[PDB]
């Protein structure tokens, strides 16, 4: 398709797309629409108490696409992927 | 005449010159003219943006006239009534004209406007004497009214009202400005809201700090006393930046910022303010005073 | 044919760039004058190579089918540009004088 | 015949090319961060610019001529309409905006004579 | 009315205007009423300063094709002032465009700062600006004129902006010539086509009668008629009329004259004076 | 060596063409 | 892997461009839109995210640098300036230039436009502002980086990489 065109760092995308598989699959991700983390973990750069909630029509969607879009990295972190493994949608982190 | 010089000065507006230094608001009581009960009317309450051109022949005195003429608009667009007030004290300087009020009253008010200016000088600076100068708008009830009121004022005063639009850097300045500001009673946690961009709707990330957490981490990316400087917000950024990507390994960088919210005020990239807390209230109109001014030049 | 004399040309211009870079290898107004002095004796070379080749080009023609519709499609669409010039030319010596009697008058 | 001649000058510049790009390999590349980037970009620009102007300094048959002259012939017969359409269509535009100015200059006369003999009719009155 | 409020008034409205017709735009009624401003610029012999804002603000933005054709008129009707501040907001981007968009639009953008050209003089009737617009126009085509591989279609464009320009001091009555470069002058005196020989005959001879009303000019300007008077009396442009003398005469200048180059007659009678006879 | 196709090869060649670290984060919280 | 513009040979006619920037998708329409049409000379079209570019003994010249910025993010400017660090000064004389995209939409704009101004003034580079998103935009930049490639690779005599920036140099 079009082998004028050289795609370079094909394969941080080929990488990135099976990690990406890998982890989410290729069945439809269950619907899911809220999710929330209650944070509170040492600063290291007194902890710092984070709160954060992820609001989307379809989550595991754009989750999913994060990683082509490249706006995360390839491997995301287990708080994002264990979602339907862990089956818990609310989470609390400690130093 | 006038155009001259404002054609000068406009041909000397280029992106160029460094973004100057901003003074940080201090705790500041409520001044005697401003009635608090008006305020508070006006506070823990939603408003819209609207950047306008200088009024034409505006006077302050007949404003039954005005009551009337929006009532006969209404009646003929058509138990509704059109209530002019005056409102002191919320005026930058003697240079900022004065402010006022309207309302309509279900014979329960349904729909507020509030004209207003202040620290706004340069659009007075390159104004005639026939005009009047309040282009800031705040609209807070249903939209129909909003635009007829918009239509009546653009056929009387030859103006219109635009929406005024807050970018990310404005956003992020102004987060740092407010999280600048001391506050006794930390009532409300700062939180800031993202929009990844994608036609479909996508995860939308909301991240809240604790008010102590928040002013610690601000004291300590704080350089200059009493002032806030594109470096101190640039470093705040990057260390909410660098705090996210450690946690979560996510560059929240690459996504919009579209509403921040703190303990004292709250606005939103669509033109949405939330105001809670007086003592900044007036240097809050003065900042966003400049937008609509940038607007209007 | 075209095709190797088009490459000819460019590694010219190739070899031109590399020759100049690696003899560059070892303020604002001497750049300037940089600029100037460079466009004028490239424009002088130019003008000089273009001349001489196609007056060789010429001379050849003059040393000598689809040619008889070549002339008269330039002959005819040549005299249309004069017509067309001397149109505008007296167009323009109308506007000018009253582009002015306006002015005066407003 | 001059193609082959121009063949081989093709292969000698191309070997001319090689042994340039191999002098010049032997060349630590370069390293800039943002501070000291403008002096050194306008050191290495000036530089260019005189072994450029230096090295500009420094400086067939019948059969091709001719076939190149009916190529610029036909290129020139094949694309004058273009700016013969042109000339009419800026023909037909002038004389648009002539009568154009006709018109205007005509309202703007009685314009002036209304408002002559209003000005005289004033100062006649007081 | 020259009535300063109105001024205000009106720039306001018509800054907001375009405002909000190019936020929505992102088209026909949009075109329209840019024609109709364009139509009233026509009008009032002089430039607003709403569009000029607007053209300011959205040059550098400009892909060059949403709406060519009314960006491309207002640039015609812009206020008069020196050139040091326009060209660093304004002709910056203008170059931009130019050195890297179609043949045609550089043609556009000729016809354009010609037009500029005539109601910056039309206005005037300070000499230091338009001094360095058309020293600065100049560089623009000879750096295009080599850009596009000399093509005539633009040579064209360059040639008829530069006879609107010979008449500087019989129009306007002001006592400045500038003098076109040599490369263009090289390349259109011995071009091939015929149409050139025409206007470049025509240029020279309105540049003579220039000098003639009213240092250095002097020397490129005489060194230039050496220069044509040795091309001159053959010229392979002229070989179609000598093919043409060859299917029907000692003389067959008259034969050219016919065929219609009475811009030659101007040239070769009044000009050079060395055979004033035909 | 990819043989270097000498200059001839490729340019008779485009003239005939014209016709086509997952346990450091499980690890600190 | 600091890349050189004078590294190898180029082929018969051939011409390479380079695009970095953090949107694959924006970068590969914007290829897909560079070659809709091809002129005399083959091109060829290179997409990367950061730099240095990764190793390839087989890489052509790259005779066109061209980086892709983005006003909405932050990360694409941090992205750009960490890549300007593993390239020579010499692809700076006109073998370098700036894309800003979705500059039109003031409001969309998260980094004011006077930073990237200032950063592509700071190294005498060209700055042309696009948006990728409408297709005529596109289109007519699509045409505006073939022929600023032509221009550049040294195909039409007369002028070279310095002299055009010479010609799009900002005034300040």
């Amino acid at each position: 398709m079009d082998s004028r065109i050289i795609h370079e760092n094909i394969v941080e995308k080929e990488r990135v797309q099976r990690i990406t598989q890998e982890t989410f699959g290729d069945y439809p991700q269950p619907q899911l629409e809220f999710a929330q983390y209650k944070l509170e973990t040492k600063f290291k750069s007194e902890p710092l108490r984070c709160l954060i909630k992820f609001s989307s029509p379809h989550l595991l969607e754009a989750l999913k696409s994060l990683a082509p879009a490249g706006i995360a990295d390839a491997p995301l972190s287990p708080l994002l992927t264990c979602i339907p493994n862990k089956r818990m949608n609310y989470f609390k982190i400690r130093d | 005449p006038l155009q001259k010089r404002l054609e000068s000065v406009r041909k000397q507006s280029s992106f160029i010159l460094t973004p100057p230094r901003r003074k940080i608001p201090q705790c500041s009581q409520l001044q005697e003219d401003v009635d608090p009960q008006k305020v508070a009317f006006l506070l823990h309450k939603q408003w819209t943006l609207y950047s306008l051109t200088p009024l034409y022949k505006f006077s302050y005195s007949n404003l039954k006239e005005y009551s009337r003429l929006l009532n006969a608009f209404i009646v003929a667009e058509k138990n509704i009534k059109v209530i002019f007030s005056t409102l002191l004290g919320m005026k930058g300087t003697q240079r900022d004209p004065e402010a006022f009020l309207v309302q309509i009253v279900s014979k329960k008010v349904l729909w507020t406007g509030w004209f207003c200016c202040v620290f706004g000088d340069s659009l007075l600076e390159t104004v005639s004497e026939d005009f009047t100068c309040l282009p800031l708008f705040l609209a807070n009830g249903a939209e129909s009214n909003t635009a007829i009121i918009g239509t009546w004022f653009q056929k009387t005063f030859d103006c219109y009202f635009s929406p005024l639009a807050i970018n990310a850097f404005n956003l992020s300045w102004m987060a740092a400005m407010w999280t600048a500001c001391k506050m006794d009673h930390y009532v409300a946690t700062t939180e800031f809201l993202w929009s990844v961009p994608c036609s479909p709707q996508s995860l939308d990330i909301s991240f809240a700090i604790h008010p102590e957490d928040a002013k610690a981490l601000w004291d300590s990316v704080h350089k200059t006393p009493g002032e806030v400087t594109q470096e101190e917000v640039d470093l705040f950024m990057d260390c909410l930046y660098s705090h996210f990507h450690r946690h979560f390994k996510i560059h929240l960088s690459a996504t919009r910022l579209v509403r921040v919210s703190t303990s004292v005020a709250s606005a939103h990239t669509d033109g949405k303010i939330k105001i809670l807390c007086h003592k900044y209230l007036i240097g809050v109109l003065a900042y966003l005073t400049e937008l609509a001014i940038f607007q209007i030049e | 044919d075209r095709m190797t004399l088009l490459l000819r040309a460019q590694t010219k211009q190739q070899l031109l760039e590399y020759k100049s870079m690696v003899d560059a290898s070892e303020i604002e107004a001497k750049i300037e004058d940089l600029e100037n002095e460079i466009e004028e004796v490239k424009v002088a070379f130019e003008i000089k190579k273009l001349a001489l080749d196609r007056m060789r080009l010429s001379t050849a023609l003059k040393k000598n089918s689809v040619l008889m519709d070549n002339m008269k499609h330039l002959l005819e669409l040549n005299k249309l540009i004069m017509k067309s010039q001397q149109e505008s030319w007296d167009l323009e010596e109308k506007l000018l004088d009253i582009r002015k009697k306006r002015l005066q008058l407003k | 015949n001059t193609e082959e001649e121009l063949i081989r000058e093709c292969e000698e510049m191309w070997k001319d090319m090689e042994e340039c790009q191999n002098k010049l390999s032997l060349i630590g590349t370069e390293t800039l961060t943002d501070s000291n980037a403008q002096l050194s970009l306008l050191i290495m620009q000036v530089k260019c610019l005189t072994a450029e102007l230096s090295q500009w300094q420094k400086k067939l048959t019948e059969d091709v001529l001719i076939t190149l002259g009916k190529e610029e012939f036909q290129k020139l017969r094949q694309d004058l309409e273009m700016v013969l359409s042109t000339k009419e269509s800026k023909n037909e535009k002038l004389k648009e905006d002539l009568e154009r100015e006709q018109r205007w200059l005509d309202e703007q006369q009685q314009i002036m004579e209304s408002l002559n003999v209003l000005h005289s009719e004033l100062k006649n009155k007081v | 009315v020259r009535d300063e409020p109105v001024l205000l008034r009106f720039y306001y409205w018509l800054s907001q205007t375009l405002q909000e017709e190019c936020i929505w735009y992102k088209g026909k009624e949009f075109t329209n009423f840019l024609d109709t401003i364009i139509r009233a610029e026509c009008f009032l012999q002089e430039g607003f300063y709403s569009c000029e804002a607007f053209l300011y603000k959205s040059l550098p933005l400009w892909d060059g094709l949403c709406c060519r054709s009314q960006f491309l008129q207002l640039v015609s009707w812009i206020p008069f002032s020196s050139f040091s501040e326009v060209k660093p907001l304004l002709f910056d981007h203008l170059a931009q465009l130019f050195f890297t968009s179609t043949i045609y639009f550089k043609c556009s953008v000729l016809q354009s700062l010609k037009e500029l050209l005539q109601n910056w003089l039309l206005w005037l009737s300070s000499m230091n600006s338009v001094s360095k617009l058309i020293h600065y126009v100049g560089w623009l085509s000879t750096t295009a004129m080599r850009l596009e591989s000399n093509n005539t279609f633009l040579l064209h464009f360059i040639l008829d902006f530069y006879e609107k320009v010979c008449d500087i001091y019989i129009n306007y009555n002001l006592p400045l010539v500038v003098l076109f470069p040599p490369g263009i002058f090289y390349s259109a005196l011995l071009s091939l086509d015929t149409s050139i020989l025409n206007q470049l005959c025509f240029i020279m001879h309105r540049y003579r009668k220039n000098l003639t009303a009213a240092s250095k000019t002097y020397q490129e300007f005489n060194h230039y008629l050496t220069s044509m008077v040795g091309c001159l009396w053959h010229h392979p442009s002229f070989l179609s009329y000598a093919v043409s003398f060859l299917l029907q005469w000692s003389w067959y200048l008259d034969y050219l004259f016919s065929q219609g180059l009475q811009g030659l007659k101007l040239f070769i009678r009044s000009s050079v004076h060395h055979s004033s006879i035909p | 060596r990819q043989a270097k196709k000498s200059f001839s090869t490729l340019f008779l060649e485009t003239v005939k063409r014209k016709s086509e670290d997952t346990k450091l984060i499980e690890d600190e919280f | 892997s600091v890349l050189r513009p004078l590294d190898k040979l180029p082929g018969l006619n051939t011409a390479t461009i380079l695009l970095v920037g953090t949107e694959d998708a924006l970068l590969q329409q914007l290829a897909d839109s560079m070659l809709k049409e091809d002129c005399a000379s083959e091109l060829k079209v290179h997409l990367a995210k950061s730099l240095p570019l990764p190793s390839s003994v087989n890489r052509p010249r790259i005779d066109l640098i061209v980086f892709v910025v983005n006003l909405h993010s932050k990360y694409s400017l941090q992205n750009t300036e960490e890549s300007l660090r593993h390239v020579d000064a010499s692809f700076f004389l006109g073998k370098v230039c700036f894309l800003a995209t979705g500059a039109g939409r003031e409001s969309h704009c998260s980094i004011h436009r006077h930073t990237v101004v200032k950063l592509a003034h700071t190294y005498q580079s060209p700055l042309l502002y696009c948006d990728l998103e409408v297709e005529g935009f596109r289109a007519t930049m699509a045409q505006r980086l073939v022929r600023v490639l032509q221009i550049c690779a040294g195909h039409v005599p007369g002028v070279s990489a310095l002299n055009l920036l010479s010609l799009l140099r900002s005034s300040e």
